[PDB]
């Protein structure tokens, strides 16, 4: 069913010969895909009637033929459900009778894996390890100096920051600024993760810390494909939030597809530009954004204003009762999804909106996801967003896998993912199971054990993972000295 | 090489065959005008309606961004005209036919944004 | 010894990927796969040789037509050995194939297409069906010589789903896989590809008993002049690389069977096919009775002599570097030995393998060579004493280890 | 011409190509039009030498078309080959042969000695010639300075060395000075002529940087220059001189001398006291650095910052936080640059922004940091186009690191090492030496790329001619190089193939026993050439090494042709040979039992060329004639066999098979009559 | 010689014979020897202009293919002195614009791409048939530029030895005018998806594959319309690892890439009349070494 597109566009392109604006011919066409052809009062239509007439004909006959066979698909689709409903008694007997006589149909199965250890061995002189070890020797060996000294030193991830860039690996580099950023946005310690996860104080803290950090990396990022197509975004390196945001809606969204909620100010997507500007946090440009468009918002522009100054990130409990009352009867779903899903964030209802962001912005995904995420595991009247956390992490990491995102072979997404929902244990572990990275983990969990973290487990000859009752269950508890 | 001119039949034989080539006869002495009708005939197919006494088709066509267009030979032309200065009515000529190439060209235009509607 | 194969099959399957530490066990279990193969290889041989063993006495028959050909055809299975082995090492080898096969009807399930040429189907219809036609040249004709007939084009998707169909009957007729062979068909409506499957099978039928009832009914007894219409439809070349193979097959035209066939294994299978076609025919047109002209083939192909010699003389010869380098693998060669009865070439050969050491006759290796000793004993043959006892205390210097 | 024009068509127009012998090939326009005077169009070789041949030559109407092709040429050319030859002639002996593979492989083979014939030997060149190049000289200081960083002099081989880190540390700095000493041999040279006593206080200068003081004093006193002769001696004195210094400083400092005094004895003073920078009570900077080299600076350090006698890492450290940020503060003393970079200006250290600006890193400083820790990232070491003007001339830096190697040194990325061996290669490859870029290559461990790389060379540099100078080549290629003939043999077949000379390719196809493919080959074309050109010997030869029966395993159907048609011709010469002879029976039964035999198979030849049916006709109408003049005379004129018996023909037997082939009916005819009387008589004694 | 300028001309592997190839609608061929050379040939038959050739391996002989607007694609095998049309191939709506040989260590296939959409690779067997390798919808749009997969280039092939051959996966690279790049593995006996990229938000016009001998890594020099010159490189596909950098920011619709036989260098065409020698120097950057003004 090629047609349609190809008729209407070379129609437009003779009428266009004849004259007449491009509002018209689009008219025209929304209504030729609208009922079948040829007006109940005739068309009116331009020159070249009679080639309009032939093909209008053939089309006709087109849609005629289409209406009766989809007529008939849907009584055969009938058919075919209850053929099927026929066919698997038949199979279901069938696998009856076979397991009756020792006979069968297929079957399979396996038996799983355990741990398997390996390690390395060193050299002397001529030696085993790198120049990419040596590096980082001169680095540990000047801190462990100042640490020794009992003089202060800046952070080991910086230092083997700074260690790193100078081998041109500059994605391992990222992944330092990454480590880093996320102890810039302060952790305060607990002595073991496990006291920190217990109290309830410094998880709020960490969800605090961590939608700082999505925050600034997505500003990041945007900085990053701004200054790439600075030819493009059209700057010097030249400053300014709302310069910014237009240069990159230029870059982005300039057009928006078919069929969206709200008019463009001067052809950006207000939407567009209000996810943005929550995206990148910059509170400024979205006061400037939804200032502008205070006309297409009426009350909910002040409403929206009010939640920006309500550093709750949310309104009144009675205001939000309303809303949500009035969201799940009336405007529900519609044509935005910027603004179905502001309007289930506002209610703190419904995780229905996941839209697609494969393999370069699952980040976005997961700021999705946390946005919605509320400070409570208990059911309330919106139990959709009241769940154990923890067991959601799980079965995200585990039970989600790891190949929808495609992270099953990318090592830093899931990784990352594992880290900011604070598995640091078994991501850590993970890092392990990759060859080039062990000194890496080395030197990240150094500075975990810096800032007072990591889990132990029992034992002297007990393996590396472990899992101890007391602590929840799911979080293999790695045993250090090993 | 003894100064001949061409028969009718031939003429249309070989128009029918290939053109840019008897463009270029002209270019060896000096058939400007002859190489002008040309042009006009090229754009001419190009709207449609006498692709066929060039041996092609093109009836006018709406699928194809960018076809192959002989714009050496036109800057040739331009170059030729350059060259033999004399004939103040040809280079109106030459103007009025870039008004039809930019014609030409804002139709292009419209075509190709119908096309990234798609 | 299969129970263990699919203990390694297990591991190496169990291993992630990035890791060829099992690399080496997988090489292994494929070594245990070619150890296992020798086993049915030998077994079987040597049970054909006991059985010959016991019934020396009444080979060879003679006889004039009398009845149904289906007569001709026992009597000639049963009277010759040579044939006779070459049909348990052909039964061997198709086993293998079988095996290798399983429940390739089952994961069928998920390749279908059931319509004929689909996409000039569908461009003929919008061609009557539209403003517009397409330029573009097309049969109209569903016949399955509709194209090359008519030297009209047809649409990739329909010809390569076509290839794709074709290796996976190729394959299943390769291994002989019949009964889904024609599931395949009646799968995807080549119920004349099915016919054409046809040609060559004979033709019999013993109702001369009890009412009117079936005996026989397959086929057209036009069979042995269908091969020779084949055998010049070879000469006449023009195919696909699947037709061309079959047919080449069922001519056994070594020319046209050169290409598909490059392992080892296929290619001493095809000196095999090949060999058997031109003896069985020969005994065919032997007892039943004729010497006029009732088909043609080129002459050399009538007077080429027939013997297990010639088998190995071919495969070595194979001037195809794939064949040439399975030719030093020691599987094969043990096997091959296994074939020949070459007891001193076997003992030289083993003598370098034990001059390159132990390290290359690994502990298994050196157990399974025992074997081979322990069976030629009960069967009262006897190898090189001193050979043997380097082997064994070989063997048993692995053991104590 | 006309580029105004703009759209979204157009483009589908110029490109350009790569050739070998690193030529390019252009519709552009050449690299000698900034060359040479007076240029050409089509220009297709590099200087001169495009010969005056068809081309793309058009008028000038409408703009013609023309295409260069050209091989960039680099410096200049005088006697560019020892400069490259001898660090390999060295590097023969630093490198080995392993067998492995098609061909043997290389594998390092350095040492001590390593460095200590190439730099050596750079010396004895750049005395034997003085025309070397600065360039040369730039990489002898590269030598010099590896081999003092790792590499052992005589003066310690001629002295038991002593393995206290105390005397490796000043024997170090010992061989430093004596460097030095060498170094600054031509810089005194220049300054000579440039100074006097007029300028004696920068020859002071000078004398200080080079811790110069013998001659320094010796010019003194042929000057009679007492009092500067005295404080010579002080200059590298006790500790108390500095604090003698030091406080006499502050006093003047008190006395405010020095607006009264020139700055020039002030920055001597500077020099003994070991004070960089001097800041006045009008906090005036008086710094110590002036047309130095950075070699001096640290050496000044050395002799006169901490004790002389001290190590060389500390003082190394001290220097380049000197000229680096010290606090945020500005840097005081030297940025190392490579020798065309200080051509293009110098620094003595503050503003580290103009230290950002560009200005590299001098490599010399770089080994010093991995001499000094052995945690250096070593990629400072690279790219020896740091003190030379273009990376042209890997040789010195390449043996440095295989000496490192030597030293359980440079753990660097292999990929990295590779790839600038290919590098070095490749200019090996530019100059055209061919030889010395396979061994070159021949030392790195990535098998079977290295076999396609050499497969590349031997493709680009082996081409089937006749000279003793591609003789002596392969001489060299097997006395050392030991490289086996079978990829010569597979390059000039392939050579061969290309451009027709059939006995080339018939004799390197042998000689490389491509068994299958030659045994086709001669079968399609030299069986009937040798057979209708009569030259029995080459292809006797080709035959007989053929029916070997090893390779009768390896090639299909040999059995077929070859050993069939070897069969005609030897029993060709020696029918032939035992008439030249008096004959004998014992050889002439032989002669009919074969004879008669092969008759039965010269019905299975198959011919599948007119020309391959044509040789065989002749085949047939030779053995007719020969078959027959030996029938007749098998009843020798006076030893006759049969008194005048007509016994019964053989060819009940013969014709079977002989009626298989068809017949020319230009001899047929005669061949046909004989065969009528034969079945006449055999048909009036038939069954 | 030829009526109109030169897109494309390429010597032999031996530097003796010269093809040259104009939209000119034929193509001409001079010996090559002592400086001088004679034009042996000037064949004719491409009813479309003229574009891109492609020589085949020297172990094979000598081999050359062609395509042209007419949708076809001729195809020229050399004898006795005399180049001459040996198969030729159509079937196509658009012109037929990219073909490249494989490497012999894959054979005698060639890459066949045209703005279609969609590209079908083609092997002949050298005396047999020409086996069709066609998939469809390999571009929204069409096909500007493909590359193949180099037969041989480091990474993990240090540990192989030299006597032994290893396996040969089908890979290859192209950039097509849908503002998309993409990448093929080849296997079940078709291709499927490596890699999709979107960074040149504008169609993209040549693409160089960095001959990555003494390389480990797998690097791009991808140009566009929108002057955008990305070195795109991985050292691992399967961790995924393809990252952007800059080459250049030239200001002209940037048009095409091609490694020097040498290996060693990248020329570049820019909108400039000018093709510019950039090096990737010894440190860690691109430098535009030298120029050639066209």
């Amino acid at each position: 069913r090629t047609s349609q597109e190809s008729a209407n566009v070379k129609a437009s392109v003779l009428l266009g010969s004849r004259g007449l604006d491009i509002s018209h011919i689009s008219q025209r066409l929304e209504s030729l895909s609208a009922a079948t052809t040829f007006e109940p009062l005739e068309p009116v239509k331009d020159t070249d009637i009679q080639g309009f007439l032939k093909n209008e004909k053939d089309n006709a006959l087109l849609s005629a033929i289409e209406e009766s066979r989809k007529r008939t698909f849907v009584m055969a689709e009938e058919y075919h459900r209850e053929s099927m409903l026929v066919e698997w008694e038949q199979v279901k007997q069938r696998v009856l009778h076979t397991l009756l006589a020792s006979g069968e149909d297929a079957l399979d199965f396996t038996q799983e894996s355990e741990t398997s250890y390996i390690s390395e061995s060193g050299a002397p002189g001529r030696s085993s390890l790198d120049n990419v070890e040596m590096a980082y020797a001169r680095q540990m060996y000047m801190y462990n100096e100042k640490v020794v000294s009992g003089h202060l030193q800046p952070s080991l991830v910086d230092l083997c920051t700074e260690a790193a860039e100078r081998l041109d690996d500059k994605n391992v580099s990222d992944l330092w600024v990454m480590v880093k950023q996320m102890t810039d946005v302060p952790l305060i310690p607990a002595s073991d993760t496990l006291k920190s996860r217990c109290s309830g104080q410094m998880q709020m803290a960490f969800v605090r810390q961590a939608l700082n950090y999505l925050e600034q990396s997505y500003k990041n990022y945007t900085l990053i494909s701004v200054f790439a197509n600075l030819q493009q975004a059209q700057l010097g390196g030249v400053p300014g939030t709302y310069n910014l945001v237009r240069s990159f809606l230029n870059i982005r969204l300039p057009t928006p597809i078919p069929g969206l909620q709200d008019g463009e100010i001067e052809g950006y997507p207000v939407w567009a530009l209000i996810y943005y500007c929550m995206r990148c946090g910059d509170l400024m440009a979205a006061q400037q954004v939804v200032n502008r468009a205070q006309h297409q918002l009426g009350d909910f522009k002040n409403c929206f204003q009010e939640y920006i100054h309500n550093k709750d990130r949310r309104l009144s409990p009675t205001t939000e009762n309303k809303l949500r009352l009035h969201y799940r009867r009336a405007v529900r779903a519609s044509t935005d999804p910027y603004k179905r899903a502001v309007y289930c964030i506002i209610g703190r209802c419904d995780v229905s909106d996941n839209h697609s962001e494969v393999a370069d912005k699952t980040e976005d995904y997961l700021w999705l996801k946390l946005s919605q995420v509320c400070f409570e595991d208990e059911a309330n009247s919106s139990p959709q967003d009241r769940l154990t956390l923890p067991q959601f992490q799980k079965q995200l990491f585990e039970d989600y896998g790891e190949s929808h995102f495609a992270v099953n072979q990318q090592p830093y997404l899931y990784f990352q993912v594992l880290f900011l929902t604070a598995q640091f244990e078994a991501a850590i572990a993970f890092l392990f199971r990759l060859e080039r990275t062990r000194c890496h983990a080395v030197h990240v969990a150094l500075a975990l054990f810096e800032l007072k973290l990591l889990l132990k487990s029992t034992g002297q000859s007990a393996q590396l993972l472990s899992q101890e009752p007391g602590e929840p269950q799911g979080v293999r508890r790695l045993n250090f000295i090993r | 090489s003894h100064g001949v001119p061409l028969p009718n039949w031939l003429i249309n034989r070989y128009k029918a065959m290939d053109a840019a080539e008897l463009l270029r006869l002209y270019l060896k002495y000096d058939l400007l005008e002859e190489a002008a009708e040309l042009v006009l005939e090229y754009v001419d197919a190009l709207l449609g309606k006498g692709h066929q006494y060039f041996g092609i088709q093109a009836p006018l066509s709406a699928t194809s961004q960018l076809v192959w267009f002989p714009y050496s030979a036109i800057d040739h032309l331009r170059l030729a005209l350059g060259e033999n200065e004399n004939n103040q009515h040809n280079q109106a000529i030459l103007g009025k036919l870039q008004r039809k190439m930019d014609e030409y060209f804002q139709k292009l235009k419209k075509a190709t944004d119908d096309y990234k509607k798609i | 010894c299969n129970t263990q194969i699919t203990l390694l099959k297990k591991i190496v399957k169990r291993v992630t990927p990035g890791q060829q530490k099992f690399s080496k066990t997988a090489s292994i279990l494929w070594l245990l796969q070619q150890e296992m193969v020798t086993w049915r290889l030998i077994a079987a041989l040597y049970r054909d040789r006991i059985q010959s063993a016991l019934e020396e006495e009444n080979m060879f028959e003679i006889a004039a037509p009398n009845a149904s050909e289906k007569t001709i055809v026992d009597k000639l299975f049963q009277r010759d050995t040579l044939v006779r082995q070459s049909q348990l090492v052909v039964d061997w080898l198709e086993s293998i194939a079988k095996d290798e096969v399983g429940d390739f009807s089952d994961n069928i399930e998920y390749y279908a297409k059931s319509v004929y040429w689909e996409n000039t189907l569908h461009t003929l219809k919008q061609r009557s069906m539209l403003s517009l036609g397409s330029s573009r040249p097309l049969v109209s004709e569903l016949d399955p010589d509709a194209p090359i007939r008519q030297k009209l084009p047809l649409d990739d998707l329909d010809r390569e789903d076509d290839i794709r169909l074709l290796k996976y009957l190729f394959t299943l007729i390769r291994a002989g896989m019949t009964d889904e062979a024609q599931r395949l068909c009646k799968r995807c409506g080549q119920a004349w590809r099915a016919a054409t499957l046809e040609g060559w099978k004979l033709y019999h039928d013993a109702n001369i008993n009890g009412g009117t009832e079936l005996q026989a009914v397959e086929g057209n007894p036009y069979r042995c002049v269908w091969k020779t219409c084949c055998w010049r439809m070879a000469e006449d070349e023009q195919f696909n690389k699947y037709e061309r193979a079959i047919y080449a097959t069922l001519s056994g035209n070594l020319k046209q069977l050169l290409p598909v066939c490059e392992s080892w294994e296929d290619t001493v299978w095809a000196h095999f096919k090949v060999m058997v076609d031109s003896l069985v025919e020969q005994e065919i047109r032997a007892s039943i009775i004729s010497f006029n002209e009732a088909n043609e083939l080129p002459r050399e192909y009538l007077e080429a002599n027939w013997t297990l010699d010639s088998v190995f003389e071919e495969l070595q010869a194979t001037d195809k570097k794939r064949v040439l380098e399975e030719n030093r693998e020691h599987y094969h060669i043990i096997q091959k030995f296994v074939i020949l009865a070459d007891v001193d070439g076997l003992m030289d050969e083993f003598s370098e393998w034990l001059s390159n050491g132990k390290n290359l006759l690994l502990g298994h290796l050196l157990r399974f060579m025992t074997h081979l000793l322990l069976f030629f004993r009960t069967l009262g043959l006897q190898a090189k004493e001193e050979v043997s006892v380097e082997v064994l205390k070989t063997y048993i210097q692995r053991l104590i280890n | 011409t006309l580029m105004i024009d703009m759209g979204l068509f157009m483009g589908r127009s110029f490109r350009v190509g790569w050739g070998p012998n690193w030529t390019l090939v252009h519709n552009g326009d050449k690299l000698s039009e900034r060359l040479n005077a007076e240029e050409d169009r089509d220009m297709d070789t590099i200087d001169y030498g495009f010969l005056p041949k068809p081309t793309s030559a058009k008028s000038l109407t409408e703009s013609p078309f023309k295409v260069h092709v050209e091989k960039l040429s680099l410096e200049q050319k005088t006697k560019d080959l020892q400069s490259y030859l001898l660090p390999l002639e060295i590097e023969l002996k630093n490198s080995t042969v392993d067998k492995s593979g098609p061909c043997p492989h290389f594998r390092p083979n350095p040492g001590v000695t390593a460095i200590h014939d190439y730099a050596g030997w750079v010396r004895n060149f750049s005395s034997e010639a003085a025309e070397v190049e600065a360039v040369v000289k730039q990489w002898g200081l590269t030598w010099t300075l590896c081999e003092s960083l790792w590499g052992q002099l005589k003066e310690l081989e001629a002295s038991l060395d002593e393995p206290n880190e105390y005397v490796k540390n000043l024997e170090r700095r010992k061989a430093f000075s004596h460097w030095l000493a060498q170094t600054a041999q031509e810089r005194i040279e220049e300054e000579v002529s440039l100074y006097g006593p007029e300028r004696h206080i920068e020859a002071v200068f000078s004398y200080l940087t080079g811790g110069r003081i013998s001659d320094a004093c010796r010019l003194a006193q042929k000057s009679g220059d007492h009092r500067l002769s005295l404080l010579l001696s002080q200059m590298v004195g006790s500790q108390e001189v500095r604090d003698l210094i030091t406080l006499q400083l502050v006093d003047w400092n008190k006395l405010q001398v020095d607006h009264y005094i020139q700055e020039e004895r002030l920055r001597v003073f500077c020099l003994l006291s070991g004070t960089p920078v001097w800041r006045s009570s009008d906090n005036r900077s008086i710094n110590v650095c002036s047309q130095l080299d950075w070699k001096r600076t640290l050496g000044i350090h050395l002799w006169y910052m901490l004790p002389p006698t001290a190590t060389v890492a500390q003082a190394l450290h001290m220097y380049e936080q000197a000229f680096q940020e010290q606090e945020g503060g500005e840097p005081y003393a030297c940025y190392p640059l490579p020798p065309y970079l200080e051509d293009c200006g110098f620094s003595f250290g503050d503003d580290p922004s103009a230290k950002f600006i560009s200005l590299q890193r001098d490599v010399c400083v770089h080994l010093l940091k991995l001499y000094s820790e052995r945690q250096y990232d070593l990629c400072q070491l690279l790219d020896p186009s740091s003190a030379t003007p273009d990376p042209l001339d890997y040789r010195l830096s390449w043996h440095m690191w295989m000496v490192l190697q030597a030293l359980n040194y440079t753990h660097l990325s292999g990929h990295r090492q590779g790839m600038l061996h290919a590098s070095y290669a490749a200019q090996l490859e530019n100059v055209g030496l061919w030889e010395w870029a396979i061994f070159v290559l021949l030392h790195i461990q990535d098998p079977h790329v290295r076999e396609a790389a050499v497969r590349e060379l031997l493709n680009r540099h082996c081409v089937v001619h006749d000279s003793p100078e591609s003789l002596a080549k392969e001489n060299f290629l097997i006395q050392r190089l030991c490289l086996p003939a079978q990829w010569i043999h597979k390059a000039k077949a392939v050579r061969s193939r290309r451009d027709g000379d059939k006995h080339k390719e018939a004799l390197y196809l042998l000689k490389s026993h491509q068994w299958n493919q030659c045994h086709k080959l001669v079968t399609r074309h030299l069986a009937a050439d040798a057979v209708i050109n009569e030259n029995y010997r080459y292809l006797r030869g080709f035959l007989g090494e053929l029916a070997r029966p090893e390779h009768c395993k390896h090639i299909q159907d040999w059995e077929t042709a070859g050993k069939v048609y070897l069969d005609y011709i030897s029993v060709i010469e020696m029918l032939n040979q035992i008439r030249q002879d008096e004959c004998s029976g014992g050889e002439l039964e032989k002669l009919h039992t074969k004879v008669m035999s092969l008759c039965k198979w010269v019905e299975l030849i198959q011919c599948y060329s007119a020309k391959g049916r044509l040789a065989q006709s002749e085949m047939a109408k030779r053995v007719a004639n020969i078959l027959r003049v030996v029938l007749s005379l098998q009843q020798p004129p006076e030893s006759m066999s049969d008194s005048s018996s007509e016994p019964r023909v053989p060819l009940r037997l013969l014709a079977p098979h002989i009626g298989r082939l068809p017949m020319p009916e230009d001899y047929a005819l005669e061949e046909l009559r004989g065969l009528t009387q034969s079945y006449l008589r055999e048909l009036i004694c038939g069954s | 010689s030829h009526e109109d300028m030169i897109h494309d001309a390429q010597m032999d592997y031996y530097g003796i014979r010269l093809a040259t190839c104009s939209s000119d609608r034929s193509v001409k061929i001079f010996d090559v020897k002592n400086g001088g050379q004679i034009l042996i040939a000037d064949l004719r038959g491409h009813d479309g202009p003229v574009w891109q050739v492609a020589w085949a391996h020297p172990m094979y002989g000598n081999i050359l293919a062609s395509c042209s607007y007419d949708r076809k694609v001729i195809i020229w095998k050399e004898e006795n002195g005399t180049w001459e049309k040996t198969y030729e191939y159509t079937g196509h709506d658009s012109s037929v614009n990219s073909v490249c040989w494989a490497p012999h260590d894959f054979g005698l296939v060639l890459a066949c791409g045209s703005s279609d959409g969609a590209i079908s690779i083609l092997t002949f067997t050298g005396d047999g048939p020409w086996e069709v390798k066609k998939i469809s919808n390999a571009h929204t749009i069409g096909c500007n530029a493909v590359s193949w997969a180099p037969s041989v280039i480091p990474g993990s092939l240090v540990d192989q030895p030299s006597s032994q051959k290893p396996n040969y996966i089908k890979r290859f690279v192209s950039g097509g005018c849908d503002n998309l790049v993409k990448i093929w593995r080849e296997e079940d006996g078709q291709w499927k998806e490596d890699q999709k990229l979107e960074a040149h938000s504008d169609w993209v016009r040549d693409v160089a594959w960095a001959p990555s001998i003494g390389l480990p890594t797998s690097t791009i020099a991808s140009c566009s319309q929108d002057g955008r010159v990305y070195i795109w490189t991985s050292d691992d596909a399967a961790t995924n690892c393809w990252t952007p950098k800059l080459l250049h920011k030239f200001n002209d619709v940037v048009w095409h890439v091609s490694w020097s036989i040498t290996a060693n260098i990248l020329a570049v065409s820019g909108g400039d009349n000018k093709v510019t020698l950039w090096k990737e120097s010894v440190d860690g950057q691109w430098a535009c070494i030298s120029d050639v003004n066209k």
